[PDB]
RNA sequence: GGCACCACCAGGAGUGGAGCCUGCGGCUUAAUUUGACUCAACACGGGGAAACUCACCAGGUCCAGACACAAUAAGGAUUGACAGAUUGAGAGCUCUUUCUUGAUUUUGUGGGUGGUGGUGCAUGGCCGUUCUUAGUUGGUGGAGUGAUUUGUCUGCUUAAUUGCGAUAACGAACGAGACCUUAACCUACUAAAUAGUGCUGCUAGCAUUUGCUGGUAUAGUCACUUCUUAGAGGGACUAUCGAUUUCAAGUCGAUGGAAGUUUGAGGCAAUAACAGGUCUGUGAUGCCCUUAGACGUUCUGGGCCGCACGCGCGCUACACUGACGGAGCCAGCGAGUAUAAGCCUUGGCCGAGAGGUCUGGGAAAUCUUGUGAAACUCCGUCGUGCUGGGGAUAGAGCAUUGUAAUUGUUGCUCUUCAACGAGGAAUUCCUAGUAAGCGCAAGUCAUCAGCUUGCGUUGAUUACGUCCCUGCCCUUUGUACACACCG
């Protein structure tokens, strides 16, 4: 299965009550912000928090999420 | 004489295994934490850090003298190509094998595991480790021989990080009734960390707000 | 004996400080004005040894795999000679070891 | 460590002996005729 | 052990001067490249030394680790009617380096 | 309730039936050393033992019994010894024999020391197992006088206590996941005479059209990094679009992609526990036993292989989807020496073979080596036959290793050519470059691989589901158990 940990999730809906003027829709540019944004030990965690990121950035555009 | 690439490498690598059980064997006394072999022209330089650079350095440093010769005949080495230094560990209570010694040391001379136990665990804390769990095994009066886990603080246990940020040492302690063995974890804190990952790998550090400034119309500000 | 052709060899098991070594010859052989040739990346030799887990006989057949990986390069430089050795003594390196070769 | 008591006086008595020796310890820290001869003189 | 006295003596003048002694383990060694002897008794003759508390020994990986005593400096003082100028060589103050 | 090819469903290959290899029990023995007995003992102790290994058996030496004493002792305490006898022995072991050395040392006392001797049910460490299942814990708050409890859960979801969500809980930690190693991509960087290529010198063969195949090339003092190597990076995050869903976590389809099963595969791996296995790995160990006619150690020979039998891991096979005979001819993981005590060995020359000999290369991306491997493929012979399947058993002979091959180490040659004609009750492993074949290398190793650990060649059938069997986990429940049903 592709169920995203707690560490990628928590992490990523920080960034959004955090950066969400400076988000967008788009996963290329969500990742190059979030290397300047969070220090991430490792790059595979990072893609991962910009992956969840766009999900929930395409989701708040529809309506309202819990969490954030 | 002739030796290869794949065999030279691994000989200075057993040369090292060799080398550094001698220390512990023969300044366990003293504290001893590690040897570093630093290869240079013309000169072998090796540094031992010991808790104690006073038992190896002493009476006009005859021990360290009669010391670097036993080397030289065991090696065939040249008199002149071997250079021993014994240098001060700078935090002692971070060094895991300073700290089973020392536990070792106290249960030689009769004093009760409790005492002895909480000594390492606020040695290890009060010089800044992030976290130690230490188990000491054996035979202590009773017949039946059992183990005890004193731990403290915050303990990573798998994946990679262990072998970046934790340093182990077990001794065997030699009792009238059996064997004692003591096992010191202790973790060091990732800040503090000047070679490697200097923080946890899922260690996500947010920076903060920027934004609420004030915005006006449309200006130019010339120079 | 004076300008020749010159083969440094380096091999040791940690990537890092060989590739510092590497890198500030390569350096010191760009501002001073010395043709090079490499590094030259040969094949890295992984020494593998692979041992039972138990002590004794008992339990399940478990086996330990360990590895010591050995890399080697090797940078051809065109220079006097006394010109080559000291800048090893410049870019010396506890862990990678230095043989010359004419 | 059996009883409730000599654990008591084991981290009390431990934890001093830390206290003592860390204070000590970084005080301890900023304050910081031949042979071969005599067998060769048969002449 | 039955060692002649001869060679005895080079044992003794090993000892001293380099006051340290290392011996691999091997009995049947025919020379232990250092004392012209037997490697056998270069072994059992400090091991006397070692039993009357004039030089350590350590053992590590096959091999003996022989250091004097600054006690058994005395003992060949008298017994090898040498000369009372001491100090072996790994006693003569060479001192350390900081 | 839930999960799981160490469970099943659909299947594949089988094993169990035969011969043989090897391990275990048994029997035997002079000894056939020994540990382990469900999973988690039985190709396991890296245990493929001619000597050693070795612990067993039949015999023979040495102290390598330090040290304080006491005795003895220069008018010599003791050690070595030719020759003959003795002995398996050219062991002065011992016996006749007188020579040599000289306070090192001989006897008694204590004290040692050394033990593959005993105790793994006295221990450390290590390892296996519960279990790699998904579980564990505390702060504040709520409940309870308390031990405790909630948090840690009805439901959905996941490989997962992992998440959504419900919620007297809120917010967290370990474990999981992250992490690390490896495999798959980069005509985008960095270079490479120990990698490769195009051109170019020089050069060969075949048709002459200027073409097609080569050799040579460490001075052509060329050009390039795609193939090869490896360092710094980039690249996949379930991305976009359809369905279902509490419109949530997610799941299933497409498109793009090198990669969309955690991308494939592993390494590490929590809180406690077991009388699990090892004192036969340790100059790791407590205690017991032994310590000179040794249970130490060494030497010789035998044994660990011994054979009416039961059992387990395997290899050949029972044929034609095949055997031979020629021919075609493709990998990857790796290893390799010196005054040694001898490494990998091409190339040449002998030999039917096995093998022998002379040189050379390589301490290695250079040479062995493109390891020209085997299955495999083509063309033939065979023609359903215990046959040219199968190659036990045995006779005669030829080489290699080793001091030593007898109880054949192994290899080769001729001959002998056995059971086996697809295997009862039962039972194992497995879902994609996987299973199955098929070989090759590394470990043990002077010699011996039917064994393991890996690597690659050829390469599928059938699910992608369930709790029916089996095992484990959670919840509820009962308990006179808590040394916890071995109660
Ligand atoms: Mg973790
Ligand atoms: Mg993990
Ligand atoms: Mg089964
Ligand atoms: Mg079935
Ligand atoms: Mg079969
Ligand atoms: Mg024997
Ligand atoms: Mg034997
Ligand atoms: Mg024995
Ligand atoms: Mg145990
Ligand atoms: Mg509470
Ligand atoms: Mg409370
Ligand atoms: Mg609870
Ligand atoms: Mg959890
Ligand atoms: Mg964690
Ligand atoms: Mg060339
Ligand atoms: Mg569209
Ligand atoms: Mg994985
Ligand atoms: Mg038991
Ligand atoms: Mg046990
Ligand atoms: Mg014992
Ligand atoms: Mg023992
Ligand atoms: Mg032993
Ligand atoms: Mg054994
Ligand atoms: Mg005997
Ligand atoms: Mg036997
Ligand atoms: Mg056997
Ligand atoms: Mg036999
Ligand atoms: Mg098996
Ligand atoms: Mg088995
Ligand atoms: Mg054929
Ligand atoms: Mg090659
Ligand atoms: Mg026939
Ligand atoms: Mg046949
Ligand atoms: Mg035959
Ligand atoms: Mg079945
Ligand atoms: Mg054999
Ligand atoms: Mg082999
Ligand atoms: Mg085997
Ligand atoms: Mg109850």
């Amino acid at each position: 299965g592709r169920v995203r940990t707690k560490t990628v999730k928590r992490a990523s809906k920080v960034l959004i009550e955090r950066f969400y003027p400076k988000l967008t829709l788009d996963f290329e540019t969500n990742k190059r912000l979030t290397s300047e944004i969070a220090v991430i030990q490792s790059k595979r965690l990072r893609n991962k928090i910009a992956g969840y990121t766009t999900h929930l950035m395409k989701r708040i555009q529809k309506g309202p999420v819990r969490g954030i | 004489a002739i030796l290869s690439k794949k065999k030279k490498l691994v000989a200075d690598g057993v040369f090292y295994a060799e080398l550094n059980e001698f220390f512990t064997r023969e300044l366990a006394e003293q504290g001893y934490a590690g040897v570093e072999v630093r290869k240079t022209p013309s000169k072998l330089e090796v540094i031992v850090k010991a808790s104690n650079t006073q038992g190896v350095l002493g009476e006009q440093g005859r021990r360290i003298h009669e010391l670097t010769s036993l080397i030289v005949k065991r090696f065939k080495l040249s008199p002149e190509g071997i250079a021993i230094y014994a240098e001060r560990v700078e935090e002692r209570g971070l060094s895991a094998a300073v700290q089973a010694e020392a536990l070792k040391a106290k249960l030689l001379s009769g004093l009760p595991i409790r005492r002895a136990a909480y000594g390492v665990l606020r040695f290890a804390m009060g010089a800044g480790a992030k976290g130690v769990e230490v188990v000491i095994s054996g035979k202590l009066r009773a017949a039946r021989a059992k183990s005890q886990k004193y731990a403290d603080g915050f303990m990573i246990h798998s994946g990679q990080p262990t072998r970046d940020f934790i340093d182990i040492a077990i001794r065997h302690v030699l009792m009238r009734q059996g064997v004692l063995g003591i096992k010191v974890k202790i973790m060091k804190d990732p800040a503090a960390n000047r070679f490697g990952p200097r923080a946890l790998p899922d260690a996500v550090k947010i920076a903060e707000a920027k934004d609420e400034d004030e915005v006006i119309p449309a200006p130019t500000v010339k120079s | 004996q004076q300008i020749h052709k010159i083969r440094i060899t380096l091999t040791s098991t940690k990537v890092k400080q060989l590739e510092n070594v590497s890198a500030n010859i390569i350096r010191n052989a760009a501002q001073y004005n010395i043709v090079k040739k490499g590094p030259v990346r040969m094949p890295t030799k992984v020494l593998k040894i692979t041992t039972r887990k138990t002590p004794n006989g008992e339990g399940s057949k478990t086996w330990d795999a360990y590895e010591m990986r050995i890399h080697k390069r090797v940078i051809d430089l065109q220079a006097p000679a006394s010109t080559v050795k000291r800048i090893t003594q410049i870019t010396i390196e506890p862990g990678v070891d230095v043989e010359v070769t004419i | 460590g059996q009883s409730d008591k000599r654990e008591l006086e084991g981290e009390v008595e431990g934890t001093e002996d830390a206290e003592a020796e860390l204070e000590a310890e970084a005080e301890e820290n900023d304050e910081s005729y031949l042979a071969e001869l005599e067998l060769s003189k048969q002449e | 052990m039955l060692i002649p006295k001869e060679d005895r003596k080079k044992i003794h003048q090993y000892l001293f001067q380099e006051g340290v002694v290392v011996a691999k383990k091997d009995f049947n060694q025919p020379k232990h490249d250092e004392i012209d002897t037997r490697n056998l008794f270069v072994i059992k003759a400090l091991q006397s030394l070692t039993s009357k508390g004039y030089v350590k020994t350590q053992f590590s990986w096959q091999y003996y680790y022989y250091t004097l005593t600054d006690e058994g400096v005395e003992f060949l003082r008298t017994e090898l009617n040498i000369p009372e100028g001491i100090l072996p060589l790994t006693r003569l103050k060479n001192a350390p380096a900081e």
